[PDB]
C-alpha cells in the first residue's frame, strides 16, 4: 500500500509540501514551460544515448561502420534510436536558446536570481561542449570537417594581432585542445567520444541539479514584475497542484508529439545526407559551416577582416551574457514594464535569429556586410543596458 | 597552526590531483608535435627530384629543381602539402607533375597550368638550417 | 489586444526562423539532379518483382557485381573487388567478424561485412592496378545512395564526364546508340538504393508506428488537459 | 564574498541547519564509517572510470591493445589510472561488504528501515553487475573465461531438475541474456561495455541518492539498541559538525591512505599477472573461478552434487537478503542487546568469509565437503531468525 | 573490556580474511619458477651498460629480431614475422596507424605497432609456414613477460620440452654442450621485461610519488584529527 | 473516463517503450541461433574424410567411417567439437587425427591413444532428420 511507504519514507509529507502548497504564480504565460521542457530533452537525449552507447565504436575505421551499418540496419530499433538522439540533440538546442531567450525577456537574471543565471550560462557553455563533440562521433564526410573548422577557430588567436603580436603558439587550443594536434588520429576521436559521452552529462546534470535547486530558492519570477507581495495579495497564487503541474504535463505531451514526428517523419535535416559519406581528411567538402546553434556565433566571425578581432568578438559576444546580470541593473524587472526594454529585446531577438540564418549562406561580400550589420545590432543591445540603466534609475 | 595548515595540505592535494587529471586528459604533450622538426636532408634529394614526405598533417612534398602564384623566388629548394585541390587528390611527380584522377597539372612551384582545381598548392612554412628543411 | 500581437509576433517569428532552419531553406543554391524519367519505376520499387522469378534489386546485384566490381567494392552487402575474385578471404573470411550482412531485417549467409581496416590491408595494400593507374581508390558504394540521392547517382553513372568534368571512371554504359543502357543503369541504382531503404514490408510498419505514436501523445495531452479543466471544477 | 551568496542561495541557512543543528547520536562506533568510505570510492570509481573511458575500445581487436598498450605505457599517468580503477573496484566490494554485514549487525534493518535496507540490497544487486560486465572489458586471457564461467551458471537452471524437467530452453539467460548467444562477438563486448560504463553507474547514482535520502528519513540507528528517547535525554547527541564531520573526514583520509597504498606498490592481484595475456576462445585457463565478491556463491554452487539445486541455493541464499528486514521481527534492535543473535551472527560471518576462502581453491571432494558444511552454516543464519525472533517476543 | 574483545576479534578475523585473500593465499599451489642464478644480473637491470656503447636490453632486442622474430611477433616494439621482412608494411605501414611505438615515456620514430586486425589479415592470412607446419600460430611475446614471469620466461626458453610435455619450439639455445646459451636466453627475457617495465627513472618517480601520496593522506588525516580535538575543547 | 483512461495509455505508452528499450539493448534475438540448424547434407561427406564445420560455435568435425568413451555405438554419422583439450589446438584428420602442437592423438570417436590431452572430445548434441546433420 501507501501508508507502509509513507511511515519510512514520508512520502505524503513531501508531495503535499511539494506539489499542493508550494503557490507559485497565477498568471505564469506560455514560454515559462520551456525549462520543463528542456529537462525534458535532456531525459530524452541520456535515455536514448544509453542505447547508442552500446553499439557505437571510437575507433576511426569502425566509427561510422557502427553508427551507419550497425545502428541504423543491423540493429533492430537502432534506426530509431539513432534518430530520436539526432533530433533530441536540435530540439534541445532549440528549446534552451527559447528559455534563455525568455528568460532575458521577463528579466529573470536581476536580483536575486543572479546567480541562477550564471548557472544557466555555464549549461549553455558546457552544452554547446556537449553537442559540438558528440558531432565528430558519426565521423561522417561533413562531420569531421565541421569539427576541424570549430576546432582552428581559437587558431585565429595565434595570428597577429594589431598590438601586441607575441600571440602565435601560445594559447594552442588547437594542438593542446581539441584536435589532438596537427592530425586528428583514433586517440583523439576516442577522446573526444569519451568526454562527450559521460564527462560532459555528469557535469550537466551536476549543473542543472544546482541550477534547479537555485530557481526554487530565488522563487519564479512573475510576468507582471512587481516580483511579489509579500503577506497579501491572496487569490493569484493557486498553488502548484493541480494548476501547473497538469498544464506542464499537457504542454511536455504535446512537445513530445512534435518532436516524434521530426524522428519519425522529417529528419533529412537532422541527420544530413551528405553526412551520411565516411570521411577522408583530403576531400574537403563545398559548404562546411558549423551547426546551426553556432552561426550566430560564426557570423559575426569571418565577417569582420580581421580574423584576430574576429575571434575577440565571437567571444565577447559569448562574454555579455555572463555579465548580463551585473550589466542590466534597474528596480523595474519585467518586460511588460520597460517600454523601452521591449524594443532593443526585439532587435536583439531579430538580428540574432538573422545572424543564424545568415550563417548558412556562402560566404559572399554581400553576406559579410549584411552580417556585420546585424553584428552591430546584436552588440547595441549590450551597449544600450546600462543605459536604459541609468535612465531608468532616474525615472 | 593547523586549521590554516590543513587548508595549505588540502589546496596543495587538490593542484597535484588536477595536475594529473590534465595530463592525462587534457594532453597530446610531446606527441602532438609530430612533427615540427621533420629531418629533411637536402643534399639526398636529386635535381627535378621529389621526394614524399609529411609537414603538419599529410601529405608534403620536397621539391628541388636548378633553373626556373610564385610566392617566393628562386632557392631551389622547398615544401608544398601535396594533395590535389579541388576533389582532394595526390599528384604524381612528371617538366610539371599532375594527378590522374581529375587531370589538374601543377608547376613545381604550386601553380597550375592545366586547371580543374581552382587555386594552387599553398605553401606551408619552412625554415633553412644549412642543409636540413623543415 | 495588444498581448495578441505580442503572441503572433514572438510566435510567428520563431516559426518562420525554425522554418527555414530545417527544412526548405530558401538561399541555399545546391543543385539537383533527377531521374531521366525514361523510367523512374525501375528505382522507385527495387523490390518489384520482374519475369523469371528475379526482383530488380536482385538483377542489379548481379549488373553491379559483374560490370562494377573489378573496381568498387560496396561493403554493407559482402560486395568486394574482384580482383582477386572474391579479394576478400580466400580462404576463411568467417575468420574475421567477418560477419553474415544482416541487414534490416534479414540475414545473408552468402556475403559478408568485412571491417573497414582488415579489408584495404589483405585486399588493397597488396595493391592492385587501381591507384596506381586512376589515381585515386574507388572509394565505396555502400552509402554513397544516402551520401547522393538516387538523381545524383542515375546522372553520374551512364555519364560521369557531365556530372564531374575529368574523371577516370568511364561511361561504361553508353547511351545514343546503344538504347540498352538507361535501364542498366536504373537497375544499379535500384540496387544501391535497396541496400540503404527498407523493404516495403519495413518502411511500412515504420510510418505505422510513428503516425500511432504521435496519435498517442496527442490525445494524452488532450486528455491530461481535459482531466485538468475537470479537477479544476471541483475545487474552483 | 559569502553573504552574496547566501542572500541568493541560502547557503548558510543549508549549512546551519544540515551541520550544525542535525543531532546525531553521541555514542556511533567505527563500523558507522563505511557508508561514507562506500561513497568516497564510488566516486573513486567514477572520477578515474572518466580517465579510462577516454582510451579504451570495445573491440575485440582493439580491446587489451587499449587497456595494456595505450592506457598502461602510451599514456601519461595512465597507469597510475587504471591501477586506481582496478584497486577501487575491489576496495568497493569489500567497504560494501563490511557496510551491509555491520549493518546486519545492529540491525539496521528493522522499524522504520525497512525501505532502507530494500534500497540497499538494489545497491548491492546492481553493485555486483557493475563489478562483473566491467570486467569482461580488459578482454584478458582469464577476463573472458571468468565471464564466461559466470554466464553459464543461468544455464545450469535449464539442466533436468528433479521436478517439472521442461526447464530445458526455458530461462534462458544465457542467449538473451549476457555471453550474447552461442558466441561472445564484438556487438556483445561493445553492448556490455556500454551498459558497464554508463548504464550501471547512473542507476548506481540514483540508488545511492534514494538510500541516503532514505538513511536520513528514518535517522542513524544508535549502537545501544534503544532507537530513541524522544523529547528528553539531552547532552548524548553534540551535532553533526563538528563531532562527526571531523571524525569521518580523517578516517577517509586515512583510509585513501590504505587505498593509495594498494594503488602503488601491491597491485599483483587486482591486476592479475595471468589476465595481461589476451584472450583466445580456444584455450581455457587452469583455475578459472570468478572474482572474490562472488566466490561465497560460487562455493554454495558446485558443492551441492546437483547444479540446479546448487543455482537454486545460490539464488535463495541472495534473495534471503531481501526478506531478511521481514524475516527477523522483534522489539530488540542492536546486538549489544541480543546475546542470542549475536552468536549466530558470528556464525554467520565465519562461516560467509569461509565459503569466499574455499572459492579459490580447486575443486576437491574435501573441498565440497567443507564449502557445504559451511553453506549449512550461512543458511542456519537465516533459518533460525524467525526463531530467534520468536523466543524474543516472549521475553 | 568486552568490547575490546569485539574490537580485537571483529577486526582479526577481517584482516586476515583480507590478508590472505588479498596476498599469500597459503592454500593455492600454483608452482615457481625461477632463474637460473648463473646470471641473474643481466635480468635483473636490462639497462645496464655494456661493452661496445649498447644496454643488455637493445642486445636482447636484436637477438630476438634475429634468431626469434621468424615465427613470433612482438609487437608493442615494432617486431613482426620476418617472412617477408618485414612482415608489415611493404609498403606503406605508415598510413594504418600504424603509429611509431611510443612507450614511457619515450617514442622510436624506426618502428611501428601495427592493430591486431590490420597485421594477422595482410601478414598471417596470406599464410606462410607456421600454422601449417607447427600447428598453432607462436602468439605473441607483446605482454607475456606481464603473463608468465622471468622465472617462467627464462624457464621455458632454452629447455621448452621441460616446462611443456611436447611443443614444436625447438632448443634453439642448447646448453650442456654450449655454455654460450644462458646469458643469451638472459638477454631475451631481460628485453621482454624492458619492453614491460618502467626504466630506472621512471620506476623510481613511481615509488617517490607514491610515498608522498601516502605520506600527504596520513598527515591530512592526523592534522584533521588534532583540528578537531582542537576545535572541541574552545566548546566542550 | 478521464482519470483511468489516462493511466490505461500511460500504462500502454510505458509498456511499449520498455518493449522497445528490451528489443535494442536485451535481444540478440534471431542473430544468436547461428546455427542450429547447421545443415550438414550426409550425402557429401566421403568415408574416412572429415569436413570442418562450426556449431554452438568454433569449432566442430562432420567425421564419416564405415566400420569400427565411445559414447554413442555404430552410426556412421556424428559430429565432435574439434579443438584440442589441454591447450586449445586445432586436430588434423590422418586411422586416427592428431594435432601437431604437442603430439596429442585421437580416435575418430574422439578418445586419444597417445594422450597429452587428459580427457577426450566431448560429443555436442544431434539430431537426425533424412540426410541432415544438426
Ligand atoms: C508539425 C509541427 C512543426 C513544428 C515547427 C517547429 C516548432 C515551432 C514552435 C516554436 C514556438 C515558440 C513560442 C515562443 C513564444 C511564446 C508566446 C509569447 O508571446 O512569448 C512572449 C515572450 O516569450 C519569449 O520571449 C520567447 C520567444 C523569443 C525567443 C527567440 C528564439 C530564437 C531562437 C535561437 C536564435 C539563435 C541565437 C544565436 C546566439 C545568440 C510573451 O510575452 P508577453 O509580453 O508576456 O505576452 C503576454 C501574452 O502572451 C498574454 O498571453
Ligand atoms: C598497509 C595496510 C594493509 C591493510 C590491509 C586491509 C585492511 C583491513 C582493514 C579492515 C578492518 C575492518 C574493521 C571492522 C570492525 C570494526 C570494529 C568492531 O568491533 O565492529 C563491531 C561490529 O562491526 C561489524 O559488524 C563489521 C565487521 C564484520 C564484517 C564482516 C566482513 C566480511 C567480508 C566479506 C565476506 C564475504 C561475503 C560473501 C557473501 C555472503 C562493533 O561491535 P560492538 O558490539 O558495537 O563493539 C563496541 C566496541 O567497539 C566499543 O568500542
Ligand atoms: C531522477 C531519479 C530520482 C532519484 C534521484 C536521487 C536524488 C535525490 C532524491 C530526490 C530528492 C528528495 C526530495 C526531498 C525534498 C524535501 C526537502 C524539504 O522539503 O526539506 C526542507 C529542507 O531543505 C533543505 O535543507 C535543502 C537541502 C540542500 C539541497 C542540496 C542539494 C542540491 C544539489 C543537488 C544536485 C547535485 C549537485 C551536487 C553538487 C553540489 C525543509 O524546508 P525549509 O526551507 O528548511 O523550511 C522552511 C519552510 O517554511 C518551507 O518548508
Ligand atoms: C601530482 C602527482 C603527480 C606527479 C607530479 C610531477 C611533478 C611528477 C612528474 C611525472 C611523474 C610520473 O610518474 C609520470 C608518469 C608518466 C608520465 C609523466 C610523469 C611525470 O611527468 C600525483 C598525482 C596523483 C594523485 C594521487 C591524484 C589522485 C587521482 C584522482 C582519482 C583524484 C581526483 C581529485 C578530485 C578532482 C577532488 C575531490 C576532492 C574530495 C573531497 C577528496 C579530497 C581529498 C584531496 C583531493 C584534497
Ligand atoms: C512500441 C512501438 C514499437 C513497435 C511495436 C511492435 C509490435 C512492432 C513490430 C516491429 C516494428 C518495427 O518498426 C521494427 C523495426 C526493426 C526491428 C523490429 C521491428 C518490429 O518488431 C514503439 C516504441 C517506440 C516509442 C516511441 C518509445 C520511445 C523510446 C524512448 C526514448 C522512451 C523511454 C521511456 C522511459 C523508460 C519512461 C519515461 C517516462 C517520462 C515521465 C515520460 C512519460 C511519457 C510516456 C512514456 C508515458
Ligand atoms: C575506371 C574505374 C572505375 C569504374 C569501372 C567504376 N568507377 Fe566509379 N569512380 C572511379 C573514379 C576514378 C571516381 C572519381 C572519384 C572522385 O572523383 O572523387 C569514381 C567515382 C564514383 C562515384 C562517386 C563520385 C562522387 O563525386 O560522388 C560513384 C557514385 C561511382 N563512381 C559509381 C560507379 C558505379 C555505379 C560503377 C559501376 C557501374 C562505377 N562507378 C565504376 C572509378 C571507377
Ligand atoms: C618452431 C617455431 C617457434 C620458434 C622458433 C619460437 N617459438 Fe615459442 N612457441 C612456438 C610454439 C609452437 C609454442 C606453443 C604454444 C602453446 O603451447 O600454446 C610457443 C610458445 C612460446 C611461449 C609461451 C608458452 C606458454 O605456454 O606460455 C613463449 C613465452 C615462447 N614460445 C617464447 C619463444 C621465444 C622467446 C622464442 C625466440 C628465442 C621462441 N619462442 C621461438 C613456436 C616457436
Ligand atoms: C545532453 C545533451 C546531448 C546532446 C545535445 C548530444 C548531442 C549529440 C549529437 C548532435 C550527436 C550526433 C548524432 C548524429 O549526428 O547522428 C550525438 C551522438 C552521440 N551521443 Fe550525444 N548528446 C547529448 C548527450 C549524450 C548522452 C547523455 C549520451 C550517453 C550515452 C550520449 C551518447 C552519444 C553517442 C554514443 C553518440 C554517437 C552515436 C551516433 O553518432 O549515432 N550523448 N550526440
Ligand atoms: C538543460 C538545461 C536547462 C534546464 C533543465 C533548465 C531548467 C529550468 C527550469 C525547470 C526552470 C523553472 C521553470 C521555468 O522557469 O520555465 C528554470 C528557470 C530558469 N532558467 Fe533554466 N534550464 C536550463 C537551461 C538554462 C539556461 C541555458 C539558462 C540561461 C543561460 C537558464 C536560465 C534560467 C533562469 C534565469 C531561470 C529563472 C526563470 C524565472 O525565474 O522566471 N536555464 N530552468
Ligand atoms: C561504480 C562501481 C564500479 C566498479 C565496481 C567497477 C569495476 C570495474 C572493474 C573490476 C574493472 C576491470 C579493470 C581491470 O581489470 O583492470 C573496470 C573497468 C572499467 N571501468 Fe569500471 N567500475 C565501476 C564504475 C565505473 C564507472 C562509473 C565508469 C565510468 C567511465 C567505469 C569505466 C570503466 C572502464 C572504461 C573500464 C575498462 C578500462 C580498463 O579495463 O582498463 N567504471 N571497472
Ligand atoms: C554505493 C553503495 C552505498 C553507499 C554510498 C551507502 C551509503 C550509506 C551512508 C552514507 C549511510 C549512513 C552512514 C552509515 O550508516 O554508515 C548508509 C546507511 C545504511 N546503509 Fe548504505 N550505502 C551503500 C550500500 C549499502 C548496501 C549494499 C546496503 C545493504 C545491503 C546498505 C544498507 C544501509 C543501511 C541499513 C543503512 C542504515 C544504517 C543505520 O541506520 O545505522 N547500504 N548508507
Ligand atoms: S582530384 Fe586532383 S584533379 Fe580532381
Ligand atoms: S594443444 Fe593439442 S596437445 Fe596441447
Amino acid at each position: 500500500i501507501v501508508d507502509w511507504i509513507d511511515e519510512r519514507a514520508h512520502v505524503r509529507e513531501i508531495y503535499r509540501t511539494q506539489m499542493v502548497e508550494y503557490k507559485v504564480a497565477k498568471n505564469l504565460t506560455f514560454p515559462y514551460v520551456f525549462g520543463i521542457l528542456a529537462l525534458v530533452t535532456f531525459a530524452i537525449q541520456i535515455i536514448s544515448g544509453m542505447v547508442l552507447i552500446l553499439y557505437y565504436k571510437p575507433s576511426i575505421a569502425d566509427a561510422f561502420d557502427s553508427a551507419t551499418y550497425s545502428i541504423m540496419g543491423e540493429i533492430p530499433f537502432g534506426w530509431l534510436f539513432r534518430h530520436i538522439h539526432a533530433t533530441g540533440a536540435n530540439f534541445f538546442m532549440a528549446i534552451v536558446y527559447l528559455h534563455m531567450f525568455t528568460g532575458i525577456y521577463y528579466n529573470a537574471y536581476k536580483r536575486p536570481r543572479e546567480l541562477v543565471w550564471i548557472v544557466g550560462w555555464l549549461i549553455y557553455f558546457v552544452l554547446i561542449l556537449t553537442a559540438l563533440s558528440g558531432y565528430l562521433l558519426p565521423w561522417g564526410q561533413l562531420s569531421y570537417w565541421g569539427f576541424i573548422v570549430t576546432t582552428e577557430i581559437p587558431g585565429s588567436l595565434a595570428d597577429a594581432p594589431i598590438l601586441k603580436p607575441i600571440f602565435k603558439a601560445i594559447a594552442e587550443t588547437i594542438v593542446l585542445w581539441m584536435k589532438g594536434g596537427y592530425v586528428v588520429t583514433d586517440v583523439t576521436l576516442g577522446r573526444v567520444f569519451g568526454s562527450h559521452v559521460l564527462i560532459y552529462p555528469l557535469i550537466l546534470l551536476a549543473l542543472v541539479g544546482i541550477h534547479l535547486y537555485l530557481v526554487r530558492a530565488a522563487g519564479i519570477s512573475n510576468p507582471e514584475g512587481i516580483e511579489y507581495d509579500k503577506k497579501k495579495n491572496p487569490d493569484k497564487f493557486v498553488p502548484f497542484h493541480p494548476y501547473m503541474t497538469l498544464k506542464e504535463g499537457a504542454y511536455v505531451m504535446w512537445y513530445l508529439a512534435v518532436f516524434f514526428f521530426f524522428v519519425f517523419f522529417h529528419i533529412s535535416h537532422f541527420l544530413p545526407p551528405e553526412n551520411f559519406e565516411p570521411a577522408n581528411p583530403l576531400k574537403t567538402p563545398a559548404h562546411i559551416a558549423p551547426e546551426w546553434y553556432l552561426l550566430g556565433y560564426y557570423e559575426v566571425f569571418r565577417s569582420i577582416p580581421s580574423k584576430f578581432w574576429g575571434f575577440v568578438a565571437f567571444n565577447a559576444l559569448l562574454l555579455l551574457l555572463l555579465l548580463l546580470p551585473f550589466l542590466d541593473f534597474s528596480p523595474l524587472k519585467s518586460a511588460r514594464r520597460r517600454p523601452l526594454f521591449f524594443v532593443m529585446f526585439v532587435i536583439f531577438m531579430i538580428s540574432s535569429m538573422a545572424l543564424t540564418i545568415l550563417g548558412t549562406m556562402p560566404p559572399t561580400p554581400q553576406n559579410a556586410k549584411l552580417g556585420l550589420i546585424f553584428a552591430a545590432l546584436v552588440f547595441a543591445f549590450f551597449i544600450s543596458l546600462p543605459i536604459i540603466s541609468f535612465i531608468e534609475y532616474g525615472w | 597552526f593547523i586549521s590554516i595548515g590543513i587548508g595549505a595540505l588540502g589546496a596543495v592535494g587538490g593542484l597535484g590531483a588536477l595536475y594529473a587529471l590534465v595530463r592525462v586528459m587534457l594532453e597530446p604533450s610531446e606527441i602532438a608535435a609530430l612533427g615540427a622538426k621533420t629531418e629533411i636532408d637536402v643534399s639526398k634529394i636529386q635535381p627535378m627530384q621529389v621526394r614524399v614526405t609529411s609537414w603538419k598533417g599529410k601529405t608534403l612534398f620536397a621539391i628541388r629543381l636548378p633553373k626556373d602564384y610564385e610566392i617566393l623566388k628562386g632557392h631551389d629548394v622547398f615544401a608544398l602539402v601535396g594533395v590535389c585541390t579541388h576533389l582532394g587528390c595526390i599528384p604524381l611527380w612528371k617538366p610539371v607533375f599532375h594527378c590522374p584522377c581529375h587531370g589538374g597539372l601543377y608547376t613545381p612551384y604550386g601553380d597550375v597550368i592545366g586547371g580543374p582545381p581552382p587555386r594552387p598548392l599553398f605553401i606551408p612554412p619552412q625554415k633553412l638550417e644549412g642543409n636540413k628543411l623543415i | 489586444t495588444w498581448g495578441l500581437i505580442k503572441t503572433i509576433f514572438f510566435a510567428g517569428s520563431t516559426l518562420v526562423f525554425f522554418f527555414l532552419l530545417w527544412f526548405y531553406n530558401p538561399f541555399k543554391h545546391v543543385e539537383h539532379y533527377e531521374v531521366d524519367e525514361e523510367v523512374k519505376a525501375i528505382i522507385d520499387n527495387p523490390w518489384k518483382k520482374t519475369e523469371s522469378g528475379k526482383t530488380i534489386a536482385e538483377e542489379g546485384r548481379e549488373l553491379f557485381i559483374a560490370s562494377c566490381s573489378s573496381c568498387h567494392s560496396l561493403r554493407y552487402d559482402g560486395i568486394y573487388i574482384m580482383s582477386v575474385a572474391a579479394n576478400p578471404k580466400w580462404k576463411n573470411i568467417e575468420k574475421t567478424s567477418g560477419r553474415p550482412v544482416y541487414r534490416f531485417g534479414t540475414l545473408y549467409k552468402d556475403r559478408f561485412f568485412v571491417p573497414k581496416d582488415v579489408y584495404e590491408a589483405f585486399a588493397h595494400d597488396d595493391i592492385q592496378g587501381l591507384k596506381a593507374s586512376l589515381g585515386q581508390v574507388p572509394p565505396d558504394l555502400s552509402s554513397m545512395y544516402l551520401a547522393r540521392g538516387e538523381g545524383y547517382l542515375y546522372q553520374f553513372i551512364l555519364n560521369p564526364q557531365k556530372v564531374l568534368p575529368g574523371t577516370t571512371m568511364p561511361q561504361l554504359f553508353n547511351p545514343q546508340f546503344d538504347p540498352q543502357a538507361k535501364e542498366k543503369v536504373a537497375k544499379i541504382v535500384a540496387y544501391m538504393k535497396s541496400v540503404n531503404t527498407p523493404p516495403p514490408k519495413e518502411s511500412a510498419k515504420r510510418t505505422v508506428m510513428g503516425v500511432i505514436v504521435i496519435a498517442y501523445f496527442i490525445v494524452m495531452g488532450l486528455l491530461l488537459w481535459k482531466y485538468r479543466e475537470n479537477l479544476l471544477k471541483r475545487l474552483g
